[PDB]
RNA sequence: UUUGCUCCACACAAUAUAGAUGGAUACGAAUAAGGCGUCCUUGUGGCGUCGCUGAACCAUAGCAGGCUAGCAACGGUGCACUUGGCGGAAAGGCCUUGGGUGCUUGCUGGCGAAUUGCAAUGUCAUUUUGCGUGGGGAUAAAUCAUUUGUAUACGACUUAGA
């Protein structure tokens, strides 16, 4: 939908009489702002429980940031998205360095293998595996080889000028 | 830049490097476009071809000859492509349009003069790496185009002689490099590289 | 010195314009040497002529110019806008243009 | 008679490849590539020539060809140590890429009479120049 | 899925030397020396020592990998023609009418006649391709052979010899006459 | 509605063609094709065509009906006076002809 | 049909400009490879180096580029002759020999410039034609009318006629 945020949304039930404080349900919620988070809050907890935007408060609305920014993760995710003619579960595996990071390119993959827009994808769960051999997926398996190294062969080089006088060199 | 430019055609693509000469014409820089016969099309050559017989069906029912005329050779191919780029029914379209020189082959006067390529259309920046693509010589001969051998004659005797010529620039750089050489580490060499020469 | 030049050429592209509308008052310059609109904000406000030549001497002399000044950038690629006292006359797309730099706050 | 076979001596990306920043806010900076993320996505870091640590596409680097001895996913003071150690900066200024980067820096940074004045050397190193280039 | 690196590796023996620049190979040895232009393909050629060289793909999907393998075939066919020669014998099958094969020269063209198939008064003629030689083999009933350098050509010349006596419209689960290849090995026995 | 009847045209198209020439003397498009191992020879000869007469020859066609047999045949009589050359003319290649 | 025509040079009038304003600055091939240097065993060879854009390279100081004087080297360069060669793809251009004449900012001097008034493109290019001047050069055809019918509605065509 954009470079995502990771917002917790904390709300409850508006206190009556009979109910004075109220559970009080959180979900983290990735979306674009926190207009967007608190629709997509209520989008949730309305599927869970008999509330709505009328019938409830929200109580706290924070920023996660992630804890180490810099350290490369591999992220376990567990989709439910809508296809065309039904509904799936997925598990998909992402490494990338933050939590924001990987569901900025979990849209895009859902978005380009399977054709699943921001309407149609609900986030179950977004884990981070521990340990090499627990990462299910190969095309993660790829890169916790020891001693990784591969070329990029065939560079081409972006021209600032409309001709170019000698040739293109497309080494590396 | 320069008052006219001629642009070597070979390993370029015919869509991009017609798109950027009809700019050029249009924003009036004068062209010249040689080797044509070795142009490139993405997409293997049997759907070119293909391409080329949809083209060539496409005739005026009551008389062919006021019909869409079916140029084969690859200068005219690629003028099509061009012309097609470029408002060809105005005063100004026609006024670019006279700004470009196509040819096969590098004759007289542009075989002496510096060629150029264009980055956003050669094929080897533009398209992956094992995309099949399409020679303009060999799919010209392919729909009628009938002097694909004299060409290469004449481009043969072409690169024997700018290769000799080149060996003469060659070994007269290689003099220049050496009397450059001792011009070092004196005063105004030091002072040059200083002002950053 | 064989070099006496003391602006910087460029090209009149074309009149503002929609895509079936165009507006003769404003024209697009396209400098040369310009890739940006922030390399192309030293020139706004440098002032334009076109120079022309007829076969009638009108007074002393066989050429004539039309002035004009830089307005504003156009596009990501320093095109440059132009409005002028008389408007440039569409023959001249693709003519040559010199701005100059006179006015250089240098 | 041997099996000569030719080719492929390209620059790997790899932990403890240097590479040179060629667009973002940093932009000409040395940085080392720490750990990979992907085949397009790798961590740089570059506390010497002071990048921030950061995750960066392999469309805004260019791999440069000095490599160091790194650790898998070093963080920016063991990163500072090892660049520290192998020296990579001066060996980087050696190169005569680093040396064209500074040569059209320092010509762009010409004022106008400098500009005569390499005019003038100029012309004083040509004569000298076709002198000895009739001779031999 | 853009596999990172896969390689496959080719055996060099002790009497061939293989040589590749761009992408061309060259492998030279005790029965001649055999050229291939492989510049379709991109692959990347290493010699690790003159006993074994690796060839890989650098980020290649299902169908770059797949023609990886077929790059390794390839370069070990050439190999196992210099060292060991390639040899396809032929066997004619006929019900009735025998088979006249023989070698006839028109200005040095070399040429396989095919004459007498199934009665027929067309006379076949199958030029033979430079490399590859004949030898109507003795006290073997009904049998060519052709042994050469290069399995494409040699392959390719009982394919030919195969297909010009395709049959005379008729029931050819019946009409079993023809050319076919009963057997693809190599010229040095033992091995 | 189609033709109900299929008959094939009349004419031919690549004749199509009918105007008057360009003079009474027709152009050769296409001399015969150069072996350089024979000795030099014209392609072609000029002459004019008196007209018409008749021949009687026997026939060598084996399984033929008038094999070895007479038959007439109409023949045309061209008056070829021994041509002259008064000129020579040399064509380059080029890549437009 | 009142000295016509052509080439050259300069002499002046006109004519317009699809758009001069330092220089279009010549290998080929590959791009999962090459360029250059160097060396040998001249190869699909060894060693070194370069790319990561032409932001380069050459040229560029002087009354729109004046007038003089000298120092150092024997270079660079314009012009006009000349020696030979290469180039037919649309060659009509490139290379070379020899002397002459001019300039030299490679280095050091002397004088001049103003007032276009605080900017006005502040006029420097090539394109065609015309006219008298002066120096070579060479001295035709076609059409109608007549005629033939290998042609033909008419034109056209095909012939013939000192």
């Amino acid at each position: 939908m954009a470079h995502f945020k990771e917002y917790q949304v904390i709300g409850r039930r508006l206190p009556t009489e009979s109910v004075p404080e109220p559970k009080l349900f959180r979900m983290r919620i990735f979306a674009s702002n926190e207009v967007i988070a608190k629709s997509r809050y209520w989008y949730f907890l309305q599927k869970l429980h008999k509330v709505k935007k009328a019938s409830g408060e929200i109580v706290s609305i924070n920023q996660i940031n992630e804890a180490h920014p810099t350290k490369v993760k591999n992220f376990g995710v567990w989709v439910r998205y809508d296809s065309r003619s039904g509904t799936h579960n997925m598990y998909k595996e992402i490494r990338d360095v933050s939590r924001v990071a990987a569901v900025e390119t979990l849209y895009q993959d859902m978005a380009a293998r399977h054709r699943a827009r921001f309407r149609s994808i609900h986030i179950l769960k977004v884990a981070e595996i521990e340990k090499t051999a627990d990462v299910k997926r190969q095309y993660v398996k790829q890169f916790l080889t020891k001693d990784l190294k591969f070329p990029l062969p065939h560079r081409v080089q972006k021209s600032t000028k409309t001709f170019s006088y000698k040739r293109p060199s497309t080494f590396y | 830049v320069e008052p006219v430019v001629v642009i070597d055609g070979k390993g370029h693509l015919v869509g991009r490097l017609a798109s950027v000469v009809a700019k050029q014409l249009l924003n009036g820089q004068k062209i010249v476009v040689v080797r044509a016969e070795e142009l490139n099309i993405s997409g293997e050559f049997f759907r070119n071809k293909l391409k080329y017989h949809d083209f060539l069906r496409k005739a005026t029912a009551f008389n062919k000859t006021r019909g869409p005329f079916h140029f084969r050779a690859p200068s005219r191919i690629f003028y099509k492509a061009l012309r097609g780029m470029v408002s060809h029914k105005t005063a100004r379209g026609k006024a670019a349009l006279e700004r470009l020189k196509v040819f096969e082959g590098i004759p007289p006067p542009y075989d002496k003069k510096k060629r150029v390529v264009v980055p956003q259309a050669l094929r080897v920046l533009r398209l992956k790496p094992g995309r099949k693509y399409t020679t303009l010589g060999k799919l010209s001969t392919s729909v009628g185009w009938k002097y694909e051998d004299v060409v290469a004659k004449l481009e043969a005797k072409r690169k024997v002689s700018s290769a000799e010529y080149y060996a003469k620039k060659r070994a007269f750089t290689k003099k220049v490099a050496s009397a450059n050489a001792t011009a070092a580490e004196s005063d105004v060499a030091k002072q040059l590289a200083a002002l950053g020469y | 010195a064989e070099s006496h030049r003391l602006y910087v050429k460029g090209k009149h592209l074309s009149y503002q314009r929609s895509k079936r509308v165009n507006n003769p008052n404003v024209s697009l310059i396209k400098i040369e040497g310009v890739a940006t609109p922030q390399d192309a904000q030293f020139y706004l406000g440098k002032r334009i002529a076109y120079v022309y030549r007829a076969s009638k001497e009108v007074r002393g002399s066989k050429i004539r110019v039309m002035w004009g000044k830089v307005t504003r950038t156009h596009g990501n690629s320093g095109v440059v806008r132009a409005t002028f006292r008389n408007n440039l006359p569409a023959k001249t797309f693709g003519a040559s243009v010199r701005i100059f730099l006179y006015p250089s706050n240098i | 008679t041997d099996s000569i076979v030719k080719a492929s001596n390209w620059r790997l990306v790899e932990v403890g490849r240097v590479v040179l920043i060629k667009k973002g806010q940093s932009a000409g900076k040395l940085a080392a590539i720490v750990e990979i993320i992907d085949q397009k996505k790798v961590l740089i870091d570059g506390p010497k020539a002071g990048v921030p640590r950061q995750a960066i596409n392999l469309g805004q680097v260019v791999l440069t060809p000095l490599t160091f001895a790194l650790p898998r996913g070093a963080r920016t003071a063991t990163v500072s140590k090892k660049w520290a150690a192998a020296a990579v900066c001066e060996k980087w200024a050696a190169s005569s890429w680093a040396k064209k980067i500074a040569q059209r820096e320092r010509r762009a940074a010409l004022t106008d009479f400098e500009r005569f004045q390499v005019m003038v050397l100029r012309k004083q190193k040509r004569y000298t120049v076709k002198k000895a280039l009739a001779k031999a | 899925m853009k596999y990172i690196q896969t390689e496959q590796q080719i055996e060099v023996p002790e009497g061939v030397t293989v040589s590749i620049k761009s992408r061309i190979v060259k492998v030279v040895g005790p029965r001649g020396t055999l050229t291939k232009n492989l510049k379709h393909i991109d692959v990347t050629f290493t010699k690790v020592n003159n006993q074994l060289i690796k060839v890989a793909v650098h980020n290649g999907g299902r169908k770059h990998v797949a023609a990886l393998r077929t790059v390794k075939s390839l370069v070990d066919n050439m190999i196992t023609g210099v060292t060991k020669g390639y040899k396809y014998k032929m066997r004619y099958v006929y019900a009735h009418f025998p088979i006249n094969v023989n070698i006839v020269e028109k200005d040095g063209a070399k040429f396989i006649e095919v004459r007498n198939f199934l009665g027929d008064k067309k006379i076949r003629n199958v030029p033979v391709r430079d490399g590859v030689t004949i030898e109507f083999s003795t006290n073997v009933k009904d049998e060519i052979v052709l042994s050469g350098n290069s399995v494409e050509d040699v392959s390719q010349n009982a394919a030919d010899l195969q297909q010009i006596c395709r049959v005379r419209n008729k029931d050819i689960r019946k009409f079993l006459d023809g050319i076919y290849v009963s057997h693809k090995g190599f010229i040095t026995e033992d091995l | 509605s189609h033709r109900k009847y299929e008959a094939p045209r009349h004419g031919h198209l690549g004749f199509l063609p009918r105007k008057r020439a360009a003079s009474i003397r027709a152009r050769v498009k296409a001399f015969p094709k150069d072996d350089r191992s024979k000795p030099v020879a014209l392609t072609s000869f000029l002459g004019y065509k008196a007209g018409m007469t008749t021949i009687v020859r026997d026939l060598d066609r084996p399984g033929s009906k008038f094999h070895k047999r007479e038959v007439v045949e109409a023949v045309t009589v061209v008056d070829t006076p021994p041509v002259v050359v008064v000129g020579v003319v040399g064509y380059v290649e080029t890549p437009r002809g």
